[PDB]
RNA sequence: GUCAACUGUGAUUGAACAAGAGUUAGCCGCUCCUAAGGGAUAGCUGAAAAGUGUUUAAAGGGGUCCCCGUCUCAAAAGGGAAACAGGUUGAUAUUCCUGUGCCAAUAGUAUUAUGAGUUAGAUGGUAACAUAUAUAUAAAUGAACUCCUUUACAUAGGCUUUACACUCGGGGUGCGUUUUCUUUGCACUUUACCUUUAUAACAAACCUUGGAAUCAAUUUACUUGGAGAAGAGGUUCGUUGAACUCAAUUCAAAAAUUUGUUUUGUAGCAAUAGUAAUUCGUAAUUAUCCGAAGUGGUAAGGACUAUCCUUGAAAAAAGGAGGGAACGGCUUUGUGCUUUGCUACUCUUAAUACUUGUAUGAGCGUACCAACAACCGCAUCAGGUCUCCAAGGUUAACAGCCUCUGGUUAAAUAGAAAAAAGUAGGUAAGGGAAGUCGGCAAAAUAGAUCCGUAACUUCGGGAAAAGGAUUGGCUCUGAGGACAUUAAUGUUAACUCAGAACUGAAACGGACAAGGGGAAUCCGACUGUUUAAUUAAAACAUAGCAUUGUGAAAAGCCACAACUGGUAUUAAC
């Protein structure tokens, strides 16, 4: 084998300073600083990562197109589809229930 | 279970700390690590996630409770009293 | 250390320029010098 | 001599409280016109742990009465509170657990928590885990109300002042004994600079007045007057009775 | 660098005004195969032409203004 | 390579040559994991080929 | 270049002396953001000096006059857009050079091309969800006012995937051993960013169908299920980063578009560059460059699981959703606003031309050391001094021993002689603590595997108790996988275990590492801590027990000259 080092300093493996060793076309085993992996954006009520939305870091999410970011269906990446449905049912039925109360009262 | 004679779940403590304290710890830990029945979905998966908070895994929901068990006798009595009045 | 400050770098370059020996012609019409190992700039 | 540790504590320094883990001040809803005349219902959206407080905080959403949109409060979580629980606050609010009501509108012998010493002071009393106050009487011509502090003490406050139905969460916390010195360290790490708590009698008399003596004598009364100087107030100040409590 | 499958699109890219040069090279047996890489400022576009008949046809088809680069 | 040829023949190994524990020589958890995966693999193949029923599969 | 002095010896040497040379950045850092913090404004005190810091304010932003707002510095390891490969110098290189890219802005007006919409806002999919491939995935109406999310986070234990590393076996190249034996040993057989890289693959998540107790599916681990599981068929994310029909071509079939077969191609980058070569001298050519697999050492990710009377920063910045303000062009009355008459227009990227200050890329760092002499120690001081990179054999092993790459043979000196004495080491008959303050010193024990293990005990321990046995080398036997032919037969692998012979000076944990034990008394329970350079304990901490005071802004407890603070993001658990 051989030894290697960072070309950007910061040789300790921090949160941001992670590294992938790589062999070159020159046959030289070198080190490359690997891009920072992340957790995932979350549904508002359930805190659940959403289908159809890519998990891109905010620089890549700025460069990414709008089709990659979000879903046409209802309230997009805000809340998940099953969760939306139940909330819609609750909102409708409670208005119905309210209307029944109004009819009852007079 | 079929390992220790009397220390049971406090056998991890066994070589350290006073025996009576280990008895006291045993009672509290038995309550502490129990999996409670969930009022908000009917399964016995309700676990403590931090001191006052007992979360159901299945319906993903946080009930506020006692330190070592789901409910104090005091709170139950108070709840009952309010319904009574 | 390895990275530097513009003011410090300039003063150090000055001190180096001052360090170099006297013109020999001046004696035809050298009291102070520093050596890096035994005398530091004291900054 | 050299300044005693309790006197040194008030110089501020490294004896300021460890607030990093702590999620904000735990004061209740402020009094307003809507609370005064009627009631507001809110929804408990999340329950969160604070380690400076003995019990959880509850994140409660109200909708802005003077404007538009959703506003978040931090309430102390009552035992039996849950995420998605509806909490009601105000004069005309119904009696139920965790509701926030003027003490005048409690029936006697009820159990309550988060009392305030004056209206709109936002729950200054009865805040510790598992704790509760009892309403012990209501004035005949109103205006005042008599309540019982968790010390067992009775006190009379105005009827208008609010409190929160039920008992504080995380009860029975003191029942478990402290396992070990590391557990005690973890407790003080989120509290205050206050530990290890070394004996005064062990030290030089110069640096703690219980100190000195070749075989670690006290050599003087351990019962001190409240009239004493601060550097003399090391012992048991205003001690009416000493020895083991009996009867 | 970008591979372009469609010969007609490759010709269209050649006809585009930004494009300036043709880097063309013949490859030996492992029979002669020819790799043509075409130089636009945005990218260097590559087509691999299998045989001589393809290679002559592309070289003739390409605009004479384009700079033709041969390694020999 | 001569030593490895001996290891292939099983002959390089010797009882008093060992200085590591039985577990350090060959890990018990790993051996267990091999057996479980092979047994579960075997059961699934028997189920897939339908030579046993779900009841027998689950019990085994 | 060099030798007056220095380089504790010599000295032609030099980190000494003399003359020069040399560090090149839109992309690497700093620089930017906020934090723990610090400094102020607003106040208020104090003779002032100072002490404080939204706290009795007529104060930075967004909007057709209205709605919001204490400021400011503070991280060269937190957050934080964006660059790699090869080459090159006497000395630097992510920065010079060649090649390839990537990023942010990028004003006005007029042209053009690119797709939309019109005769004022696209589409598919039951659905989860998907859809613009223009040179270029550009462009998929939307104001106030709102709501989320990324930024953005603990520890422990296993499981798993990839990559680099390591090994074996085959073909190809050159060198090496070559008395004898060796179809042998060694070396080389290279491949990056970038292309929302395209696909394949898989752990997850979700959906349509489906409808389950005789519980099933199922992990090393338990998990999941009528609050809908198994099953069947999808979809998504994340890993990954040319895997796999992936692309082209071919012929056959589908069919008015899709599959099978052939021929090609390291997917572009990419061989021209690298390596081993081969010839030919002014420096140039030629030939070469790839088929299988195994070990599980690094590192990262993943799905998980468990623990806390402890639940594990923030903002700048970016993103998504809600909402429904606003709305063709020409001609024309009346007052930028309104009604009539007419129908190539309204958007949208990129390029171009023309004008408007000169319409692209700020500033700083980049040598060398990092101690084996460059820093601190009064000095080329066996001292101290942070972080990362981590080869082979032996082995549990990053140990110890030896080896390859890379490095070195300088240490403030050499030589000759060899006694005392010294110091660092060895070794010793017979006895075996009779020694001394005390077995101090030294020696004995020691690794694994197999047996066996007491008093006593808070029942957990004691415990590796005690005390035994075995261990080399060879030739065999057994146990433990993976694939495909209908129960048998084939193809085919890694190493570890267990047993048996034989063999030898019974020697064998061979060097190498490596518990002395027991019987008791006493103190401290314990893990912890301490007198920096004569002190680690029986002292201190510690849990546990008990005590006092205090219900609150006119409380407790403490600070400050004063005003004012701290406990307090507090409240008798």
């Amino acid at each position: 084998a051989q030894r290697v080092h960072y070309r950007r300093h910061n040789h300790y493996n921090t949160k941001s300073n992670k590294v992938r060793p790589v062999r070159t076309p020159g046959g030289k085993l070198t080190i490359h600083v690997v891009k920072k992996k992340a957790g995932k954006p979350k549904c508002a009520d359930c805190k659940t990562a959403i289908q159809g939305v890519k998990a891109l870091r905010p620089a890549d999410n700025y460069r990414a197109r709008r089709k990659n970011r979000t879903v046409a269906r209802a309230y997009g990446g805000s809340i998940c589809a099953r969760c939306i449905r139940e909330r819609i049912m609750r909102a409708f039925l409670f208005e119905e229930q309210k209307c029944v109360r109004q009819v009852l009262k007079e | 279970s079929r390992r220790t004679k009397k220390v049971g779940l406090t056998g991890k403590y066994g070589t350290r700390y006073g025996s009576s304290l280990r008895k006291q710890i045993k009672k509290i830990e038995l309550m502490q690590h129990a999996k409670y029945l969930c009022t908000f979905c009917g399964k016995t998966a309700t676990k403590r996630t931090c001191v006052g908070i007992w979360k159901c895994k299945k319906c993903k929901r946080k009930v506020c409770g006692g330190a070592w068990s789901l409910t104090t006798p005091a709170a139950v009595a108070a709840k009952s009293t309010i319904i009574r009045l | 250390g390895s990275i530097k400050r513009f003011r410090l770098k300039q003063r150090l370059g000055k001190c180096r320029r001052q360090n170099r020996p006297v013109p020999h012609w001046y004696r035809l019409k050298n009291t102070k010098r520093r050596h890096w190992r035994r005398t530091k700039l004291g900054l | 001599g050299r300044v005693i540790r309790g006197q040194r504590k008030g110089r501020g320094s490294i004896f300021k409280s460890h607030n990093h883990h702590r999620k904000g001040a735990a004061k209740l809803r402020h009094l307003d016109y809507c609370e005064k005349k009627g009631y507001i219902k809110g929804l408990v959206k999340d329950i969160i742990h604070d380690p400076g407080r003995g019990a959880p905080l509850a994140k409660v959403i109200f909708k802005r009465t003077e404007k538009y949109g959703k506003k978040e409060e931090l309430i102390i979580a009552s035992e039996g509170m849950f995420t998605g629980q509806y909490i009601s606050c105000g004069t005309k609010a119904p009696l139920s657990v965790g509701n926030i009501l003027p003490i005048g509108k409690m029936p006697e012998g009820t159990l309550i928590c988060n009392l305030e010493h004056r209206t709109g002071n936002r729950g200054t009393l009865v805040k510790a885990s598992g704790c509760y106050a009892t309403v012990v009487g209501q004035s005949e011509d109103g205006k005042k109300t008599k309540v019982r502090l968790p010390s067992g003490a009775k006190k009379t406050i105005d009827a208008k002042a609010r409190a929160m139905v039920g008992v504080v969460g995380a009860g029975g916390r003191i029942d478990k004994p402290i396992l070990k010195a590391g557990v005690a360290h973890h407790k003080y790490r989120v509290k205050r600079n206050c530990w290890p708590k070394v004996r005064g009698v062990a030290m030089n008399p110069v640096e703690h007045p219980h100190g000195g003596g070749n075989h670690q004598h006290i050599g003087h009364p351990s019962t001190v007057s409240r009239s004493a100087p601060a550097g003399q107030k090391v012992g048991l100040i205003a001690a009416r009775r000493t020895g083991l409590l009996r009867g | 660098p970008k591979q372009i499958t469609d010969i007609r699109k490759f010709l269209k890219i050649s006809r585009k005004p930004d494009t300036t040069a043709v880097i063309i090279m013949k490859k030996k047996s492992k029979t002669v195969i020819t790799k043509l890489k075409l130089r636009t400022k945005k990218y260097l576009y590559t087509m691999v032409f299998a045989d001589r008949k393809k290679a002559e046809r592309i070289e003739n088809s390409l605009l004479p203004s384009l700079k033709r680069i041969y390694y020999p | 390579r001569l030593y490895k040829l001996a290891k292939r023949k099983g002959r390089h190994m010797g009882i008093g040559k060992r200085k590591g524990t039985k577990n350090a020589r060959t890990n018990q958890k790993t051996l267990w994991i091999k057996r479980q995966r092979v047994l579960r693999r075997l059961l699934k193949r028997l189920r897939d080929s339908k030579k046993v029923d779900r009841h027998l599969y689950h019990s085994f």
